[PDB]
RNA sequence: GCAGAGGUUCUAGCUACACCCUCUAUAAAAAACUAAGGACCACACGAG
């Protein structure tokens, strides 16, 4: 669990900015089935996502890349 | 969703149950009330597209 | 009573109605936690058709803030009453003297933040003695309208209910005089004319104390 | 008159007497006061918000 | 080192007396004597009314003619009665009384094991002549004081019950007069009772619950 | 029906009526740290039952919705395992009924207590301008993600620590801690314990606790002050610096990097709040809401041990 | 009624070989404070322990003074000797010197054996020498003692330390068990000179108070 | 309600946003799916 939230936000510096790349995160793992990359831990799938952006795995470019891999996966099996 | 949408508390009912919090807006009925006093007064007032 | 009072207490709960003053003086004949008889004195009394003074004291009745307001006699077989003296002490009132709290023994000083800045902690021994647990005489009722396509009925058959809640409830549909009910139990069983029975409200765990019917003329009057 | 009367039994003038620690059971420096107070209970009970 | 021994039990009147400890070195005649009460004020084994069942009455709420107490003022004198058993943990007590005058715990029918330590209790006071009450009481022992809302007939009465025959813990502790030692300190228990419990086994046993919970951390 | 308080643009547009609300009284509250508040269970229940709802349904122990219903008014035994898990991680929203400024409504993490009645942080007893004379709180739930993680990264009482009217810290410690923290911060010029050499504040709080010194004496001890001069780094420094055993006690619930001409003097409430301050900016948010959280601890402890009384002499 | 929640603890958080978190959760209620304040005041201040009491330095004999070659006055030379944690046998009394001259710390490795005296800490600075022609000698007085014995209550008198416990502080919140409601839930952080670890300082600290009260056990 | 019809239940239960099942003339074998009508005005009360 996480208190304070200023090691997040250096990361991402506008703080208005992190709420929503952390949101998208959290969808990601709530109704997406992908699996956090951070070691889960009883937590919920709110703070993981902060979790995930305290440790710099995750920022407003990784998951577009990652959306945009799962996109041209898609288009592999449209064939 | 919490105080007044027909169609956003009978969609998010189902959506906590179901296991995802989302959201969908819809809009006001007190605005929708709010247009038809002042329509019913001969002051046209409509929302453009 | 007070342990520190003004020493206006013997005036506010005499000159209230709370209390019963004995208006004629003389001697208990019989007491008893309902009633007191006193038996007047020669003369106090007019020459004929003195006889003797009852009182009839008021027991657990729902005031206008759902407290309790009670009577209990103050004397006892024998002892000499004089005349406008105290003989029923009323609610919230010992001895003919107001007496709202009860005087607790306080200690001024901060003890772990317990008591931040205006809070108040209270030992185990308060509750213990039963120093404030207050009665709280609630009132309830339900109506048998006659709505359209036929009026509803008071009978004790609630469809689509189990055997255990029809437990506390006798044969003409009204809760038993003196049954512990809790929240969300049935009280009075009344059906729709198609299930409106009349429920205890959440929270409420209280008993039964008294049931009061009343009927309109022309109707017929059920068992209870 | 109320020193007199404090002085009439044994308590102390002063009015103020050495507490004890409860939990830890030590004693209490800077002697509290201690007496008895009419403490009314108001109706704005908890049960009813 | 030394070890404290149960020197001294001196009881001044019926309810409350003064146990003794005497050997005891500098600083654990100040831990024990906050300990010992500490335990002893939260956790003893008392008895005390827990249901009560008149004959006439259905709830506490209802007069009864020819008593002058109210239902729910007999409920609270009951509440504080007095009473120790023996050999049942669950015992049936019997009231029945008639004629003028105030009743009293004397009046209750004794049984082999159960005795009332207090036979002046007034329970309530009878005016009319031709008045009479039957009562049932039911006696149970217990720990610390349990409420009767955490806890079937209409005709049968709840009261809280409060299991705690100790009232008032005091402790002092004096320098002993050991003929050659110093820094010995003796330690003096006062224990206000209501009259149920023996001094020395209250100590036992608020002692043995000592030893079993330091078990706990330690070999 | 459209213009002043009683029209809609006033009382029906604005300011609309939400579900999933609350209200009771309030309490002091003063173990929950200062990012958790209280909340009794007979309202955590309901305000959080579609999501008990959903739970049941994924546990498998509820077939249907009407199953549901019925075991969380059984409230039973496994009702509240449930219910200790949709309260983990999500906030509430605390709000004043008068809520002049931002800092009104704030967010706490619930932790679930018995009784009737809302706990509080006693620090933040003074952004809510919240008295205990019978004050009451409602209590507000957010539902989506969003709402979830905005209550999270913007509105925990511990991201707002300075006030937006002023850079002044607005959780400046009040009433009790403060007179604690006073009380142990003085000297005597005469007490049991005067002239002595202490180890450490290890040692100084054993001097204590024992009663063979008492809270002031003017003694000498050695303290381990941590700089930061060095640009990101730690310079440790130990030199012999003379002040009382209470000040002593004191010097271990203060974080490293501060330097020690702040618990010298006689710490009245303006200090503790630059002390607050200086915390803040030099060391950061983090260690921070630990020292805010620490000083209340030993203001409390050393206020009840104190006695501070009133008495007509 | 004689049935008694005993407690089971869940996990010892060992910081360091000297510092440790001991907790216990059911507990039981108003009881965590009655073990709580009991151990602490059992074993602040009453503990079969050994450590210094008195030094005399064989050129200064008067508490004000200083010497040559040393930056630490003696005054805070007997500083840095109460803290020296120093562990012996039976032996209830032995007298330790200390003897070495060269420019460096004289840490607690250079005191003679003089025997089975076991130290600790052996890099425990004493006093550093400044000058290379500086000799620093002084004879070390140990005890088995008990609790603190202050010198203000008592050639140079220092306070002797013999109970190892450095700091004690237990603390109390609630711990539900379940639906049972929430009672005492003890945690317990010791701190000690190094000579014993915390575990084993605890279980001798529980086993004075359990074998005081041998004769009231039924 | 595959379309028509009937439906266990856990008020009522092809729409309220609804949803599913079996069956072929009409009800009866089965589990998974939802949350309802409440205006105005006086008096008193509490807190900021
Ligand atoms: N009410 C009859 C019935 C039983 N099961 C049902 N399931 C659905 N989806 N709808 C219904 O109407 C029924
Ligand atoms: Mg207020």
């Amino acid at each position: 669990a996480r208190v304070t939230v200023q090691d997040a936000v250096e990361k991402i510096g506008n703080r208005f900015d992190l709420v929503l790349v952390a949101a998208r995160r959290a969808r990601q793992m709530q109704v997406g089935g992908k699996d956090p990359l951070v070691p889960e831990e009883n937590d919920k799938t709110t703070v993981i996502a902060l979790r995930e952006i305290e440790e710099g795995l995750i920022n407003n470019q990784i998951l577009d890349v990652r959306e945009r891999q799962e996109q041209q996966e898609q288009e592999a099996a449209e064939l | 969703v919490k105080s007044d949408d027909v169609n956003g508390r009978t969609k998010m009912y189902k959506n906590i149950v179901d296991g995802n919090h989302q959201m969908e807006p819809g809009m006001p009925e007190s605005f929708n009330v709010l247009l038809k006093e002042i329509r019913s007064l001969g002051i046209n007032i409509e929302l453009e597209d | 009573k007070p342990l520190v009072g003004t020493g206006m207490e013997r005036a506010v709960a005499v000159d209230s109605g709370v209390t019963a003053v004995a208006k004629r003086g003389g001697v208990v004949q019989y007491v008893d936690a309902s009633r007191i008889v006193i038996k007047v004195n020669e003369d106090e009394m007019y020459p004929g058709e003195a006889g003797i003074d009852i009182y009839n004291l008021t027991k657990y009745t729902r005031s206008n803030q759902n407290t309790c307001i009670n009577q209990m006699p103050c004397v006892s077989l024998g002892e000499p009453v004089e005349r406008g003296d105290v003989l029923a002490d009323g609610p919230s009132t010992d001895l003919g003297e107001l007496a709202l709290g009860q005087n607790m023994r306080v200690a001024f000083m901060p003890w772990n933040g317990y008591n931040f800045e205006d809070s108040i902690l209270v030992s185990e021994r308060v509750v213990q003695e039963d120093r404030f647990t207050t009665i709280h005489i609630q009132e309830l009722a339900c109506v048998s309208r006659d709505t359209k396509l036929g009026p509803e009925e008071i009978t004790a058959d609630i469809p689509n209910v189990g055997e255990a809640a029809l437990s506390k409830l006798d044969e003409s549909g009204i809760v038993y005089i003196g049954a512990e009910v809790t929240g969300g139990d049935i009280l009075v069983g009344k059906v729709t004319p198609k299930d409106s029975s009349l429920r205890v409200p959440n929270g409420v765990s209280g008993t039964v104390i008294d049931v009061q019917v009343f009927t309109r003329d022309g109707v017929e009057k059920d068992k209870r | 008159e109320i020193k007199e009367l404090l002085k009439l039994g044994d308590l102390p003038t002063s009015g103020q007497i050495r507490l004890y620690d409860g939990r830890t059971g030590e004693q209490f420096e800077r002697p509290v006061t201690v007496g008895y107070m009419y403490m009314l209970k108001l109706n704005h009970l908890v049960d009813d918000k | 080192f030394l070890k404290p021994r149960l020197v001294d039990i001196e009881q001044v009147s019926s309810t409350h007396a003064k146990v003794t400890l005497e050997p005891l070195e500098r600083g654990f005649g100040h831990t024990l004597g906050n300990a010992l009460r500490r335990i002893l004020l939260s956790s003893m084994p008392g008895c005390a009314v827990t249901e009560v069942e008149i004959d006439g009455v259905l709830h506490e709420y209802s007069t009864k003619e020819g008593v002058q107490e109210d239902i729910l003022e007999i409920l609270l004198n009951l509440k504080g009665l007095a009473v120790r058993v023996q050999g049942k943990d669950e015992v049936i007590l019997t009231l029945n009384k008639s004629g003028i005058g105030p009743v009293t715990a004397a009046d209750i029918t004794h049984d082999g094991d159960v005795e009332i330590v207090k036979p002046q209790h007034v329970i309530c006071h009878l005016t009319d002549e031709n008045a009479s009450i039957s009562m049932r009481i039911k006696v149970q022992r217990g720990r610390g004081y349990v409420p009767a809302s955490t806890r079937r007939p209409i005709g049968r009465l709840l009261v809280d019950a409060c299991y705690s025959p100790v009232e008032r813990i005091a402790y002092n502790v004096e320098a002993a007069r050991v003929e050659q030692r110093t820094d010995l300190d003796k330690l003096v228990i006062e224990m206000e009772t209501n009259g149920t419990i023996d001094p020395e086994e209250a100590i036992r046993r608020a002692a043995t619950i000592l030893a079993e919970q330091l078990e706990a951390f330690v070999d | 029906m459209i213009k002043g308080k009683q029209g809609r643009f006033r009382q029906n547009l604005l300011g609309k009526r939400v579900d999933y609300s609350g209200r009771s009284v309030i309490t002091v509250g003063p173990y929950l740290r200062l990012h958790q508040c209280g909340l009794p269970k007979k309202m955590a229940l309901e305000l959080f039952k579609p999501f008990i709802y959903g739970k049941l349904e994924l546990r498998g122990l509820a077939t249907t919705i009407k199953a549901a219903k019925k075991m969380v008014e059984r409230e039973e035994a496994v009702v509240w395992d449930i219910l200790d898990e949709v309260i983990r991680e999500h906030p509430v929203l605390l709000n004043r009924a008068p809520t002049l400024h931002r800092l009104g409504i704030q967010a706490f993490e619930p932790v679930l207590i018995e009784g009737k009645a809302i706990q509080l942080h006693p620090l933040v007893c003074a952004a809510y301008n919240a008295d205990f004379d019978g004050d009451q709180m409602a209590v507000h739930v957010p539902l989506t993600l969003e709402a979830q993680l905005e209550a999270r990264a913007l509105m925990m009482s511990t991201n707002n620590i300075l006030s937006p009217a002023n850079g002044e810290p607005i959780i400046v410690p009040s009433q009790d801690v403060v007179l604690g923290l006073y009380y142990m911060t003085r000297d005597c010029v005469n007490a049991k314990g005067e002239g002595m050499v202490l180890t450490g504040p290890k040692e100084a709080e054993r001097l204590y606790r024992s009663g063979l010194a008492s809270l002031h004496a003017r003694v000498k001890v050695r303290i381990t002050e941590y700089e930061k001069d060095a640009n990101g780094e730690l310079v440790a420094k130990t030199s012999l610096k003379d002040t009382t055993v209470g000040r002593a006690i004191l010097w271990m619930i203060v974080p490293k990097g501060l330097p020690y001409s702040i618990v010298n003097q006689a710490l009245g409430k303006k200090a503790i709040s630059k002390m607050l301050n200086t915390c803040y900016r030099i060391l950061g948010l983090k260690p921070t809401v630990i020292f805010a959280d620490q000083i209340m601890y030993t203001g409390f402890a050393y206020a009840a041990r104190s006695g501070a009384s009133v008495g007509i002499d």
